[PDB]
């Protein structure tokens, strides 16, 4: 099919940049105390 | 009582299904046609009104490649074709003289259509089950002049109501009951939380 | 790569359920 | 480029105004009148009663 | 396609016997408070 | 259940996130022509 | 208010009545494919959720 | 506008004799078409046979004319097809086909002029509504 | 021994033609003075092979087999016509009415679905010369007529047609309409086919044969849409003969 | 029952505003764009296939015929000011109906 | 004991992470092989001919369909309300172009999801509850049995059941919409007002808890930590947020009772949703919404309209076009 | 070149009058007299290689021929389209009210 | 120019999946105990 060739980049940016986010705070939150 | 509840849904949902299909205990002289009735009357109709016309019926290929009028059902019976395909489990005094031990019958569909029958059909196709909470007959986009529901569109819907309703009593008075005989319908006892006593999940 | 995109999103999301389900942070009676 | 202005005439050679597109439509027939709103040709959808065809 | 009917028809009725026994086997005494 | 004795805490000091983001982007930039090709 | 002012005048935003705004229901499906839009569909979440 | 003596007034024959009918009569006329025909000519249309329809254009092409209170009248007890060569009392209502038709069979005289009646002044009221189907709902 | 519409139904008796026993290996006399008619013909296709669509001309493409997905809905039957003594004594059989169509859907190794119009319409088919009597040794060859397999109103999924829909792709207000032509611009199909019927066994006493058919066709073609495939459809047929 | 549960009354009640609320401020940004005409209207993959591909049908298809039926027929009435007035010949209708 | 007791024991057991029951051992196999033929549908299932006329309609991924077009198809129009197990065709690829995994995912997936209702009774037998919850969930599971089981059999076919798709859904809605005028239906009307007020009543309710939250935190830490799992005093000032709600509207207007505040929750929604239901239901058997259609007329005769009338133009262009290969005759019986 | 062939008939005299040899059975109710009896003896033995052949069909009464002969000014003939006669579309081609 | 269409993301995650994993490991060693 003829589809967005950005479409690939913008789910993967779209979904792995705020749950690196996450990931990130999380960690670093067990990691305490 | 929640026994009897959980019975009486079930009857009401069977009853539901006796009106709306069986034309023999539910006559259609004095209920109406049947959704499938009405449905199989329609084809029926035009199929004599086009053969009148000249049209051989049995090689009329319709827009999709199947017959226009007549059909195969899933297992090779000649059938009525047309959305009333769904319908060929139809049976129906009308009808049956036209069949065959194959299904419809085409030299019957030729030479032995009589007038009563093309008469019942007819009525039957314009009093199909299909109106309004208003008793407006017909389809939805059908303009006002008839009033008419059919008997089996009221006497189904009821039931169909009435059966819900009972099965959710079922549930109810069931799980009530249960909780009275063994003493928590009224909530948990503060001193004696059942969960308190159990190992956590994890 | 859209079909994979679409089923890898999917996988993840069931994943996810087993680790919010088996793996979750317990509760505890403070 | 421009391609010019189109002017649409019948066999009768009156002109014939093609109805505009209103932006609310992602699809619109084809419907031409004379210069008072009649109309006198268009794109049939069913061809078995067609009136209007352009052919014709 | 024969094979797999009878198998799925095993299959059924063996999950359906244990809906039936289970449910037969004591039911109202298996709560946390009075059983009878 | 008993926790497990042989778990440890990790480390990764500022110096080593420069170096590795450094080797990361460098290698990006050399290997992104031929990924483009 | 901003859908309207989107439009051509007033006449398209809602009228206020029961049929008048299944009417518009209808509109919005037939010229706008309202329903595959997924700020639409968040929205039911939302309600139904 | 209002439903004046001139829009009540309809041909009688084929000859141009007028009838006015009286308000009651129209009223009559579409109690009687409800009751006795709508069930398949709703809206002057025929729903067992869509090719012909109750416009006042279609019953003057018909044979003989039933453009007018006599030609109807005589179709309500001896109906014919559209070239008036076959008779289909068997399978349409009429006054002589009341006894499989059985809500023929209290229709008077009265009764049948005012359906007839009916069926000419609708489309002096509906214009293209009377017979043409959903198209113009 | 007289089967029932309810002894019948849902057992797939109903997509099959009646069979003679081995018994029936008999001759039925023709009078040359009487006249004669086919009083029900009826096809029961067993096999459908479609031929494939070679990359290499050099290569002789063959016909392979393929899964029937439309279910037991394939059979003609109920076919009737004139059955002529011609002036050098074969008979030549003339198609006049019947379910003589059924659309069919077969699916080649890998899933491509071929769709047909499996038919007989408008038959002529021919015996050899000086047929006296039908034997176990006669057979009939003939053409039949193969119809596009949608009719001039179907709809394609865009909303396109022939005798009603739109005349362009209208979800592509500005696209360039000339690489949709083949698309936009319904045609309609009529073609050729051939058959062959081997007749098998006879009853000389009730005039009925039954034997062997194998017949040659195009397939779909999509109102012109994509090129059709050949098919060759095998099964066996019976048929009632009538002094008419 | 279902695997998870809440556990703080609190992050309960917070969840109960939340759902609903943003809900509706999110239909209420899609509204904004169809203001505009700014329609989640089409994919122009599917309609690039199904343009050259005459046996290629969908659901996402199949809605896009009726959306095009309401418009033709709720049209003349709904929008007077147009004046439309489209002859029989060129409404879309599927057969017989 | 014997190993039909402990087997019993622990189907039973209040103690599984999961609980199972005797109810779960029906659910659980249904729901399994619902979901894995649904997956597995979803990603690579051929097209379906759904209305039964050798139209075949592409629901997969794999077949051109992204997450918003696809769909598991409804079982041919040709099967109608048949049984059509897998053992029924010749073989799988039959059985896929006639839409055979739709009738197993539904037939699987309501079973089980009756003995997950059922399951939500038994749980709360074994942990000492009240009974009703399962009560509640009787109104999304008689909606799933509205749309997938009664349209189909008052229409006689599961080509008209809701196709599992997003846009298989919206193509029912329409098509429901032009058959059955749903919009003027008081059931369906009911439904709204349900889940309308429901959404509402959940923000209104979360508002007020959330707005009288007793101060436990400082500025700096979420105020959720201000309450702990199982403490045994109320985390929240019920008299002020009916202090409040009171004065919004006015007093007797507002909850002071929390048992007749969330009776109040359960019941709206729970009973606007199986009005939803039976809508669907009713509407199955052809009683359709109100009918209005030239209802108004003037002194001569003239059709007035009203904006019933333009949702009747609406449902026409609705009608007219859906299923545009499928009928060959003027009036749409089912 | 690719044509849609009823368009194309649309621009000869079929698109002007009866087409004897291609038109539906329904455009017979048009002109007094035609329908039923005379449409379906007139499409039953078609086709026809000019207007005046259908005067030739065997059995036709007297009134029957002055009744074509009135109203052969509104009939024409033209080559047999496939598309057009198939499908038994003569009888039933799928347009009601 | 014609590059290779999957040229943009393989860089993109040659860059960013590295690049989170050593970030997250910098930032739950600063939030440590000190
Ligand atoms: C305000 C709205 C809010 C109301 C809140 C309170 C909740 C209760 C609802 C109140 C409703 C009051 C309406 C009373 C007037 C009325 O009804 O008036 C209607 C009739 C009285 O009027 C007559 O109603 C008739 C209805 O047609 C019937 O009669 C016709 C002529 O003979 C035809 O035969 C037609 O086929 C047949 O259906 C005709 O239209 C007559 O012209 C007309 O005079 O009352 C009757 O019928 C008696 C009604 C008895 C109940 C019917 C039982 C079964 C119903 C199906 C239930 C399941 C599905 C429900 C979905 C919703
Ligand atoms: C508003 C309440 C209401 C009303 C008005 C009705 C009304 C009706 N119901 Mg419904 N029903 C309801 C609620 C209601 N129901 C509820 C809550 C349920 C449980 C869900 C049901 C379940 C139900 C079922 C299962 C059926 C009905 C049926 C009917 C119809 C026939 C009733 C009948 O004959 O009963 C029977 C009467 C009795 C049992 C009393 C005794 C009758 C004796 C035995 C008769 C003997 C007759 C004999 C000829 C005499 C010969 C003597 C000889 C010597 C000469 C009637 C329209 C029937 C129907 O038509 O289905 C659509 C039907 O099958 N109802
Ligand atoms: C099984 C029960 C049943 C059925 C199938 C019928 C069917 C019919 N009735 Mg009868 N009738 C009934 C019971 C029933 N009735 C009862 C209980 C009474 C006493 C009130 C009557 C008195 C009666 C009269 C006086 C008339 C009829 C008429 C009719 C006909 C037209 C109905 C109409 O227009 O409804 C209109 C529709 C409504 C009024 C909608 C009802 C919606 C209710 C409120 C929904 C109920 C849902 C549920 C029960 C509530 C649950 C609450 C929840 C929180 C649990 C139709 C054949 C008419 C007729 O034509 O007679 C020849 C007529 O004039 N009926
Ligand atoms: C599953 C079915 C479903 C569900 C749950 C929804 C849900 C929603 N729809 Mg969608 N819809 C659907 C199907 C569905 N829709 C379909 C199939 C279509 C056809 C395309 C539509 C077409 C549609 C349109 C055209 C619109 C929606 C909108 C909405 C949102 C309305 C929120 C609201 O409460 O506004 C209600 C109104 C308010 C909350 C405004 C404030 C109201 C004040 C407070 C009332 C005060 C009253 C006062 C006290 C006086 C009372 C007097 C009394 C006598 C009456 C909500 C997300 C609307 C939207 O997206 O808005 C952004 C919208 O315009 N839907
Ligand atoms: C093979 C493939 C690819 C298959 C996929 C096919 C397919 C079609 C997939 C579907 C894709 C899909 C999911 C689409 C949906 C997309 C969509 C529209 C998403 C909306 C996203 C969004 C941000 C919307 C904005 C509005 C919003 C925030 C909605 C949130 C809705 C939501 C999560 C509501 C909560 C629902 C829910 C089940 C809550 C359970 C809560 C719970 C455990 C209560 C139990 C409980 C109650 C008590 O009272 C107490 C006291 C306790 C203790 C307790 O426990
Ligand atoms: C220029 C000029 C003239 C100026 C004059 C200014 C002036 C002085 C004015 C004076 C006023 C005056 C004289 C006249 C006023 C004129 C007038 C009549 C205006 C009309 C305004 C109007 C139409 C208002 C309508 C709005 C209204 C009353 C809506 C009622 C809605 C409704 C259904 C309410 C309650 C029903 C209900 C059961 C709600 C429960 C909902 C719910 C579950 C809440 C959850 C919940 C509830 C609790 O309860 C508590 C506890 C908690 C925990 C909790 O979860
Ligand atoms: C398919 C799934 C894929 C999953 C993703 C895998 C992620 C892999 C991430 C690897 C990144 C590792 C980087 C660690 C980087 C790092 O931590 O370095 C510092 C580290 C020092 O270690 P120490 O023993 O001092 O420990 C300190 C601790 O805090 C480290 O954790 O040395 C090494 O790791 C030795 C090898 C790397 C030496 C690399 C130096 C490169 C110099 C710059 C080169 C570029 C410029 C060239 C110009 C010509
Ligand atoms: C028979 C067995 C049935 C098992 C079915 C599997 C159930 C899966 C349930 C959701 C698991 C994931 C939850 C993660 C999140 C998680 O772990 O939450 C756990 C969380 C626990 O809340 P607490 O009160 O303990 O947390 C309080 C504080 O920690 C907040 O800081 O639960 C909720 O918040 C309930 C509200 C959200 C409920 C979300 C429901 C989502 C339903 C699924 C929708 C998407 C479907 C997509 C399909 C493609
Ligand atoms: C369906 C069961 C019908 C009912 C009830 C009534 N009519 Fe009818 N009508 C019906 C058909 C199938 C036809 C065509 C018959 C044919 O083969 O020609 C008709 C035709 C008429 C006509 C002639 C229309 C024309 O254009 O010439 C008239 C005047 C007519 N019908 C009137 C009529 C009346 C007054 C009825 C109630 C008393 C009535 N019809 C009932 C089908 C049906
Ligand atoms: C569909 C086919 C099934 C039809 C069965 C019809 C029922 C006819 C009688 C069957 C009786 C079944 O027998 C039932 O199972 C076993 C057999 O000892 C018993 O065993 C049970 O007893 C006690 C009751 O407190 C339970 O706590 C215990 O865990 C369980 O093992 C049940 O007490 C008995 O009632
Ligand atoms: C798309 C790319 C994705 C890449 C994802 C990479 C994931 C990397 C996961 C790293 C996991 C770190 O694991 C984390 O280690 C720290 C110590 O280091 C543990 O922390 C533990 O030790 C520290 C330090 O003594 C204590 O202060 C803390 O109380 C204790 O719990 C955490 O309990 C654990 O969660
Ligand atoms: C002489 S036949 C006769 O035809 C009549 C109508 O003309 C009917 O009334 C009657 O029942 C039918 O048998
Ligand atoms: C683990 C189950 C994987 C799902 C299997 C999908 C069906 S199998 C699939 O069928 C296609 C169509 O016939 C073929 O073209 C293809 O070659 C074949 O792999
Ligand atoms: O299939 Mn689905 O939709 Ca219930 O209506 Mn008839 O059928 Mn078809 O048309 Mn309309
Ligand atoms: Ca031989
Ligand atoms: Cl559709
Ligand atoms: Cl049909």
């Amino acid at each position: 099919m003829e589809v967005n060739q950005l479409g690939l980049i913008a789910t993967a940016l779209f979904v792995l940049v705020p749950s690196v986010f996450l990931i990130i705070l999380y960690v670093q939150t067990e990691s305490q105390q | 009582l929640s026994y009897s509840l959980g019975a009486l849904s079930m009857m009401g949902f069977i009853a539901t299904c006796f009106v709306w299909f069986n034309n023999t205990v539910y006559p259609s002289e004095f209920y109406g046609p049947t959704g499938p009735e009405a449905s199989q009357a329609q084809a029926m109709t035009f199929l004599i009104r086009d053969q009148k016309l000249g049209a051989n019926v049995g090689s009329a290929q319709g827009p999709t490649g199947l017959g226009k009028y007549l059909m195969r059902s899933p297992t090779g019976e000649i059938i009525f074709g047309g959305e009333t395909m769904r319908f060929w489990d139809f049976r129906g005094p009308w009808l049956e003289p036209l069949r065959g031990p194959n299904g419809l019958d085409l030299n019957k569909i030729k030479n032995d259509i009589q007038p009563w029958q093309e008469r019942r059909a007819a009525e039957y196709m314009t009093h199909a089950p299909l109106g309004s909470l208003n008793s407006v007959g017909g389809v939805a986009t059908e303009i006002n002049s008839v009033n008419f529901v059919s008997p089996r569109s009221w006497l189904a819907t009821s039931h169909f109501v009435l059966a819900f309703f009972f099965l959710v009593g079922h549930l109810w008075h069931a799980g009530r009951a249960r909780a009275a005989a063994a003493g928590f319908e009224k909530g948990i006892d503060r001193e004696s939380e059942p969960v308190l006593s159990m190992p956590s999940l994890d | 790569m859209e079909t994979i995109t679409y089923v890898f999103i999917f996988a993840c999301i069931i994943a996810l359920f087993f680790f919010a389900i088996f793996f979750r942070e317990p509760p505890r009676i403070t | 480029a421009w391609k010019g202005h189109a002017v649409f005439r019948n066999k009768e050679g009156e002109e014939l105004f093609v109805r505009r597109m209103p932006a609310f439509f992602e699809s619109f027939p084809v419907i031409l009148t004379d210069k008072n709103g009649v109309v006198k040709a268009d794109i049939p959808f069913r061809r078995a009663e067609s009136k209007y065809s352009f052919e014709q | 396609m024969e094979t797999l009917k009878i198998t799925v028809y095993i299959v059924v009725t063996f999950f359906v016997l244990l809906f039936v026994f289970g449910f037969l086997s004591g039911d109202p005494a298996r709560n946390p408070k009075r059983k009878d | 259940m008993e926790p497990n004795p042989n778990r440890q805490p990790v480390e990764l000091n500022r110096t080593s996130l420069y170096l590795g983001l450094l080797l990361i982007l460098v290698l990006a930039l050399l290997f992104s022509s031929y990924f483009f090709n | 208010l901003i859908y309207p002012l989107g439009q051509s005048s007033w006449f398209f935003a809602p009228s206020f009545g029961v049929a008048a705004i299944f009417r518009f229901l209808l509109f919005f499906q037939g010229f706008h494919n309202w329903t595959l839009n997924p700020f639409h569909m968040m929205g039911v979440a939302g309600v139904l959720g | 506008a209002e439903l004046t003596p001139e829009v009540l007034t309809v041909p009688l024959n084929s000859e141009g004799k007028t009838i006015t009918l009286t308000e009651k009569q129209y009223l009559e006329g579409k109690r009687l078409f409800q009751y006795a025909c709508a069930s398949c000519h709703v809206g002057g249309i025929t729903k067992t046979n869509p090719s012909l329809d109750l416009r006042t254009e279609t019953l003057a092409l018909a044979t003989p004319p039933r453009d007018n209170i006599e030609g109807l009248v005589d179709y309500m007890k001896n109906p014919t097809t559209y070239d008036g060569e076959q008779e289909i009392a068997e399978v349409h209502p009429s006054l002589r086909s009341a006894d499989i038709f059985p809500k023929m069979r209290n229709l008077t005289e009265k009764d049948l002029v005012a359906i007839a009646g009916h069926i000419l002044v609708e489309p002096k009221i509906l214009g293209d509504k009377w017979g043409g189907g959903k198209v113009y709902y | 021994q007289t089967l029932t519409y309810d002894d019948i139904v849902g057992t797939g008796l109903a997509n099959k033609c009646p069979t003679l026993d081995d018994t029936a290996r008999g001759a039925y006399p023709i009078d040359s003075s009487q006249t004669y008619r086919i009083a029900r013909l009826c096809l029961q296709p067993t096999t459908f092979l479609v031929k494939e669509e070679p990359k290499n001309k050099r290569q002789e493409a063959e016909f392979v087999p393929t899964k029937l997905v439309t279910r037991e809905t394939t059979s003609l039957d109920q076919i009737q016509g004139e059955l002529k003594v011609n002036s050098d004594g074969s008979l030549t059989f003339v198609e006049e009415d019947g379910i003589d169509f059924q659309p069919v859907t077969v699916q080649m190794a890998g899933g491509e679905r071929i769709p047909l119009l499996f038919t007989v319409k408008n038959l002529v088919a021919s015996t050899q010369p000086n047929v006296t009597s039908i034997t176990t040794s006669t057979d009939f060859k003939g053409e039949f007529n193969v119809p596009s397999y949608r009719t001039a109103n179907f709809l394609d999924p865009k909303g396109r047609g022939l005798a009603s829909g739109y005349d362009s792709a209208i979800a592509l207000p500005q696209a360039k309409e000339e690489e949709l032509a083949r698309a936009n611009v319904k045609r309609f199909s009529l073609t050729k086919g051939q058959i062959s019927l081997n007749v098998a066994k006879v009853d000389g006493r009730t005039g009925e044969i039954a034997g062997t058919f194998e017949s040659e066709q195009l397939s779909d073609d999509d109102m012109g849409a994509h090129e059709p495939h050949e098919v060759k459809i095998q099964g066996v047929f019976y048929a009632s003969i009538e002094p008419a | 029952i279902f695997g998870i549960a809440f556990s703080n009354k609190r992050w309960l009640h917070f969840f109960m505003l939340f759902v609903p609320v943003t809900g509706l401020w999110m239909s209420a940004i899609g509204v904004v764009g169809l203001a505009l005409n700014l329609r989640s209207y089409d994919f122009i993959s599917q309609e690039i296939r199904a343009a050259e591909d005459p046996e290629f049908e969908t659901f996402y298809t199949k809605n896009l015929l009726l959306n095009e039926g309401i418009r033709a027929w709720m049209a003349p009435q709904d929008q007077p000011h147009e004046n439309f007035v489209f002859p029989e010949e060129v409404l879309p209708r599927g057969n017989a109906l | 004991a014997n190993l039909w007791e402990r087997f019993c024991n622990w189907v039973t057991s209040t103690d599984n992470r999961l609980y199972v029951g005797w109810f779960g051992v029906i659910m659980i196999p249904t729901l399994l092989a619902a979901t894995i033929c649904f997956v597995i549908a979803f990603i690579a299932a051929p097209p379906v001919d759904i209305d039964g006329i050798r139209e075949p309609v592409s629901g997969s991924l794999l077949y051109g369909n992204n997450i918003i077009t696809g769909a598991v198809v409804p079982s041919s129009n040709a099967i109608g309300l048949h049984f059509y197990p897998i053992w029924e065709a010749a073989s799988l690829d039959e059985w896929l172009y006639n839409g055979g995994p739709y009738q197993l995912i539904i037939f699987h997936f309501l079973l089980g999801a009756s003995c997950y209702m059922g399951r939500q009774w038994e749980l709360s037998y074994r942990l000492g509850m009240r009974p009703w919850i399962c009560v509640a969930y009787s109104a999304p599971l008689a909606s799933a049995f509205a749309v997938f089981l009664i349209y189909p059999i008052g229409q006689g076919s599961f080509s008209d059941g809701m196709p599992l798709g997003i846009s298989g859904t919206f193509n029912f809605m329409i098509v429901f919409q032009a058959e059955h005028n749903i919009l003027m239906h008081p059931f369906h009307q009911l439904g709204v007002a349900g889940v309308f007020g429901g959404a509402l009543f959940c923000a209104m309710h979360g508002s007020l808890v959330t707005s009288s939250l007793i101060r436990e935190t400082t500025e700096t830490e979420s105020a959720n930590y201000g309450y702990k799992f199982g403490q045994e005093e109320e985390t929240y000032n019920i008299v002020a947020a009916h202090g409040y709600f009171g004065r919004l509207i006015f007093q007797y207007a507002s909850f002071n009772n929390s048992r007749s505040l969330h009776f109040f929750l359960a019941a709206w929604p729970v009973v606007g949703v199986w009005f939803a239901a039976l809508g669907i239901s009713t509407m199955a058997f052809n009683l359709n919404g109100f009918n209005f259609n030239h209802s108004v007329i003037d002194a001569k005769g003239n059709v007035i309209n009203t904006w019933a009338d333009i949702i009747n133009r609406a449902n026409l262009g609705m009608e007219v076009m859906h299923e545009r290969n499928a009928h060959n005759f003027p009036l749409d019986l089912a | 070149e690719l044509v849609n062939v009823v368009d194309e008939k649309l621009g000869t005299a079929y698109g002007e009058k009866i087409d004897l040899n291609n038109t539906n059975i329904a455009a017979f109710i048009q002109y007094r007299g035609l329908y039923p009896t005379l449409a379906k003896l007139i499409v039953k033995n078609a086709p026809y290689e000019s207007v005046e052949d259908v005067l030739n069909i065997p059995g036709l009464t007297e009134r029957q021929k002055q009744i074509l002969r009135e109203n052969l000014e509104h009939f024409t003939v033209t080559e047999v389209e496939t598309a057009l006669v198939e499908g038994g579309d003569r009888y039933n081609n799928g347009l009601y009210k």
